[PDB]
RNA sequence: AUUUUU
RNA sequence: AUUUUU
RNA sequence: AUUUUU
């Protein structure tokens, strides 16, 4: 089956839309079930908090009906990482917002 | 030219060893890097190199002050929590509030209780009244690495205030450290 | 070490056992035209990943420089591109008769306005990104006969200057990119705007990078029998553009913090 | 990139790791003897098709030349192949006496004639194939004592001449490739055929390609005494032969329109 | 031939049909990271055989030399693995006064005797191997007084001389490894004994390849006064050792038929 | 040597691009080209080269005789039917069986049938009473191709005959084309 | 290096052509080839070289032996059985175990019992009254090759002792091979 | 457009 | 250990 | 047929 993932940078509105104009990928289950999505930075500044707006919006709708046989599972389990990428970098040490154990 | 794998389609069990800076790109995508400060700031030296609060003590007799020196999980420093074992140089800031005396200031990672009691050669360093210092304190560990983690993981501080009169008040302690060498990174912490 | 062998240990053997009449068996082995292989195809901010690909198709002797060698269409093959920073009519106000110095004619919300309308060139695009980086070259044109005079402030107000606006004294506005247009000797004014803010860009359909304005240096001095209706027109064009956030139709993003 | 390196990501870390004594592990990695490949084989007009094929096998050290060494069989190896070929008895009629001239003494159905019975050298082959197309050599022998006397006409008749010989005038069929035998001056003659139709190929088991007749030039002049039983015998031996058409066994088969 | 032609089939076309803005497809095929191959692990007598392997993984720049560069434990790197030929005590036995000559002071079950106890550097290995081949380093030693005299026979005996030992004559045993000891004289005795059977291997935890022994060459002529309780210690030491049939802990195996 | 491709193993889904002259072998055959004639009768231009039958029209008056020209869905012609775009001459036979008179023929692919009212600049040639020509037609088309399809692929053509009594007659059309360009064979057609 | 192939990991059904001499590893170990004696033992011309008990016969008049020879199923000949042809030179050892006489002895591969009837030219080699030889019969075979198994695989033997008086006797005969020509190795012998 | 013919 | 800075 | 031995 297929599965497309998209991704609106900066969006704040939690609502299903149309992903044709968003960051996509489409995956298609073979031998490497492990697709990925790049997001270029995107901030109005040089250089953006660390904690305040939003990455954007991630969505991953059904593109193609997850089909099986028999011996086959009617349903998978999913996966979602995040790191960053080889451009990453951080700026300006701030205090904390949580407490680590 | 650029292969799938590159592209996004890879497997995860395909990951070993640790430490694979592959680059993504699709159509008109590329890494960019671009700087914004003369330095970086993720440096180990850099970003460790800056001082945070750790604890205060109040005291009030001439009392000694042993604490079991150990990594934030507070501030900035929580980045350490990252890694598994440590060692290197350790800046200790300590702020010595009162009115009129000296406070004594030494470390040591020895845990025995009673190679402190007198001081002689733990680095008695002398903060008079209403001062403050900074003393670096060198990796006299008995251990080659230091767990990060553990309540002791930093060696001891010791603090024995010489008072003069009925004067008392309060310590403040903060540190930091000079060039630190982290090794063996372990998962990721969880919050409170 | 085996299992493909099945070539050259037929081809051969009756290569070895063969008569004047030749041999009588010929065997190939080779990998099939199915094979384990994934293909990957990158669009604009797309990436299809497919692990079962096929071999793709086409017509025949196909031409795809997709350039019609006819130019049935006489315009520059850049010309859809170019479209959205295209000139355009921003804004017409009445310059009305016994309107004090200082007095604002008439503004324009920059950038957002050239997408005032659906049938700006630039609304069509405009809507499917929500960050704008772009320059202005503005044309303020005001007609009035020979008989009257006057003369209007046409200045780029920053948002920072819109902003505190009242806080500043006009006359001293000479210091923004102006054109004190002196009427009866000029009918346009030309001003070229680079992208002016305190962040690299800016909220598309956002009133940020400031706005144009038209102020009153000095009131018109109509004489009696001419004419007292007097247009001031705003038209704008874009030095160059720049679209980049994606996001859905017309929706309301925040790049800012 | 990943899924193979098992092998020198084991390999090496020992020979990074390894003392005195040596590594003490050794890891490699390589493709399974089963494949995934194709096998193709061909034999006489056949196609065997396998996606799914393994290492072939045979006996030690074989030989499969295939040619005894010892000839325990002289002949010529290919002896089986150009055994249809061969020459053999198409026909024996006996020349009754008092038979005028232009009498037909014996015809012979060319060229499935040469398929006449099952006990045909070239009756095998010519079962498994519609189309002919080949060359013959033929051999008429007529014997008689010397004081008889008499002469018979061997000619060569395709299908033009079969069909339409009423039509034709006999004493011009010297036209033909003939052969006048005067009696009592020859006992055989000899006529090489080839190939000769208005078609390229002609169909097996069809008496197309004409057919092979033994007229009577003059009668036979039987003296007394002389005996009067004399015998036409047509001996056939094939030039070049050429079955292409596959067929099933003895099936008719058009290869006319 | 097709299967894998997604990637230039897509990459040149568009290369074939881009604009000045290049162009708007880009597509890459090849093979997955987890292709069809086999990975093989062999380590001391052990190969592991998997058919789906996977990309083996390791720590941030691991440095698997193993070896403390601060050699907090000062010894040498292979100690543990040359412990087991380590010298031990393999008896001590006291020279009870009054024995006349010939009696045997004390033996030593060779090579058995070297696992004597789970207290034997040897014991360790020497249970998960059925077959030995070792050389031997006696030391003897015999400690008395200078008022005291006397004398040992220290001698190695091989299987065969044990099997047949009452059948040999006592002051004939200095045809085998010996060392008449006068006491009084020497305190201790050497031998080295190297691998003596009529087997290639012996088998571990037996009394073959014979056994040590000490005899009274000369009674103790122990003064009034001088000490009488005399102890005879047989040290011994592996000049080199042997193990190699594998079996389970400590279980008799028979190597022999 | 030979693959196991080229032997009949193949893949219908790895068929694209459109035009792959693949061989096919097995032992004892080979592909032979063996020629009959001097040339070829496949190539388009001798194939179309010969003409084929269209229509009749039976004239009475001097009226004129438009008729959108089409290809044949019945003649050899109908191997065009196998295209899906056309371009190039046009060579229109035209018989004109009448005792006394004159036949104006004229062809055009305006659709307008104002402009032929006239007939000024429409190729008014003239066959005499009794006659037959063959006039090629120029692309002189609007569009840069002509569906191959269209009751009118083929630009109109008109027959204005100009009599003298009350002669009457009928007027037998074939065509043919010159050097045809035809582009992206579509799907074979069904039959009726 | 050494492949996966090597290590054990296999396909039986990649195994043809018979007689693959691959080599099997693993660490610490390798094919050691050691020789105790200065030759082989498994060679056919070496083992077979060394005769083997056929069968022993009692004799009373003068009258003929004949008997079938064949492969053992019972010696170390029985290692012949592997194999499925034979072809080369037959040692045959006779012993003539009588009080005063001769021993005629002849050979053949010859079926027919009549051309034995006389012995003219099938080797009447004579062994004395308790003497015994050893005769090398040559492949005078009809047949190319002699299937291994057949009850007379090997020629027919012939014994006609010329007898003086009453004296009777036993003849023993044990046999081996000179250089022996074995082909096609079928499967193993099943046990009785 | 050797998209009349060589 | 350019594991102060170049 | 160094299919006696080197």
């Amino acid at each position: 089956g297929r599965l497309r993932m998209g991704f609106f940078p900066n969006a704040t509105t939690d609502s299903t839309s149309t992903l044709d104009n968003a960051i996509y990928t489409i995956c298609d289950i073979g031998s490497d079930n492990s697709f990925e999505i790049t997001i270029p930075y995107s901030f109005s500044t040089w250089m953006r908090k660390t904690n305040g707006h939003p990455i954007g919006l991630f969505q991953i709708e059904v593109l193609n009906r997850l089909t099986y046989n028999s011996s086959s599972p009617s349903e998978v389990y999913c996966i979602v990482q995040g790191k960053m990428g080889q451009d990453a970098r951080f700026f300006c040490p701030t205090g904390s917002v949580v407490t680590f154990q | 030219t650029m292969s799938p794998n590159e592209l996004g389609l890879t497997s995860a069990q395909d990951d070993g060893p640790l430490g694979q800076e592959k680059p993504n790109y699709f159509l008109n995508f590329r890494s960019m890097n671009v700087d914004i400060f003369t330095v970086s700031h993720t440096k180990v030296d850099n970003l460790f190199g800056r001082a945070w609060f750790f604890m205060e003590h109040t005291f009030t007799n001439e009392g000694q002050w042993r604490v079991p020196l150990e990594f934030p999980k507070q501030g900035h420093g929580s980045l350490s929590l990252l890694f598994a074992y440590f060692t290197g140089e350790l800046n200790i800031h300590v702020l010595f509030l009162s009115e009129r005396g000296f406070l004594r200031v030494a470390h040591t990672y020895d845990t025995s209780n009673d190679r402190v009691n007198f001081l002689s050669s733990n680095g008695v360093i002398t903060v008079p009244a209403g001062e403050q210092m900074t003393l670096s304190a060198p990796y006299y560990s008995n251990k080659p690495l230091r767990t990060v983690r553990d309540n002791n993981s930093l060696g001891y501080l010791m603090c024995k205030p010489f008072l003069t009169g009925t004067s008392t008040g309060k310590i403040e302690v903060y540190l930091s450290l000079r060039c630190p060498n982290f090794f063996f990174p372990l998962p990721a912490p969880k919050v409170t | 070490v085996g299992n493909e062998i099945g070539g050259n240990l037929l081809t051969k053997v009756a290569d070895d056992a063969s008569n004047i009449l030749g041999p009588n068996c010929f065997a190939t082995t080779a990998e099939p035209e199915n094979k384990n292989v994934v293909q990957a195809t990158t669009t604009v901010n797309t990436t299809n990943l497919t692990q079962h690909p096929s071999a793709p198709t086409m017509p025949f002797s196909p031409d795809f420089s997709n350039v019609d060698n006819f130019h049935s269409m006489a315009y520059d093959i850049t010309t859809g591109d170019k479209n959205p920073s295209k000139l355009v009519r921003l804004e017409t106000h009445e310059w009305t008769p016994s309107w004090a110095r200082g007095y604002q004619i008439t503004h324009v919300e920059l950038p957002k306005v050239f997408w005032d309308h659906q049938d700006k060139p630039a609304y069509g695009q405009s809507r499917y990104f929500a960050a704008v980086r772009c320059g202005f070259h503005f044309q303020v044109q005001v007609n009035v006969n020979q008989g009257t005079a006057g003369s209007a402030l046409v200045v780029y107000e920053p948002k920072p200057v819109v902003t505190y606006d009242s806080k500043l004294e006009f006359g001293a506005f000479t210091n923004l990119p102006h054109v004190l247009m002196n009427l009866a000797e000029t009918t346009q004014a030309d001003l070229c705007i680079p992208y002016v803010a305190d962040t690299n860009y800016v909220k598309t359909d956002s009133s940020d990078l400031g706005q144009l304005k038209v102020y009153v240096w000095t009131p018109l001095s109509i004489p009696t029998g001419s004419a007292n209706q007097v247009d001031v027109t705003i038209l704008g064009s874009l030095l160059q553009l720049d679209f980049q956030n994606p996001r859905v139709f017309a929706q309301d993003v925040n790049i800012y913090d």
